């Protein structure tokens, strides 16, 4: 699953998390078996 | 006092079972042993511990 966010919301991509992103984007389930792998890219801006 | 042997064994009964209520009252190192403050105090991973 890919998208990109500010670097202040990665914190929100976690199981039972709570947030605008959490709440209303993305939402991993409370037994998320997985890794959550992020970078900036803010060079391409 | 003649009767010590009964009103012991329903004195023990009546001991057991507030001993058993009291017990929902502590803590164990949780925030709070009122459940609904700990499912209200918190994000839902905290809580769960």
């Amino acid at each position: 699953d890919s998208f990109v966010i500010r670097g202040d919301e990665v914190r929100q991509i976690a199981p039972g998390q709570t947030g605008k992103i959490a709440d209303y984007n993305y939402k991993l389930p409370d037994d998320f078996t997985g890794c959550v792998i992020a970078w900036n890219s803010n060079n391409l801006d | 006092s003649a009767l010590g042997k009964l009103q012991d064994v329903v004195n023990q009964n009546a001991q057991a079972l507030n001993t058993l209520v009291k017990q929902l009252s502590s803590n164990f190192g949780a925030i709070s042993s009122v459940l609904n403050d700990i499912l209200s105090r918190l994000d839902k991973v905290e809580a769960e511990v």
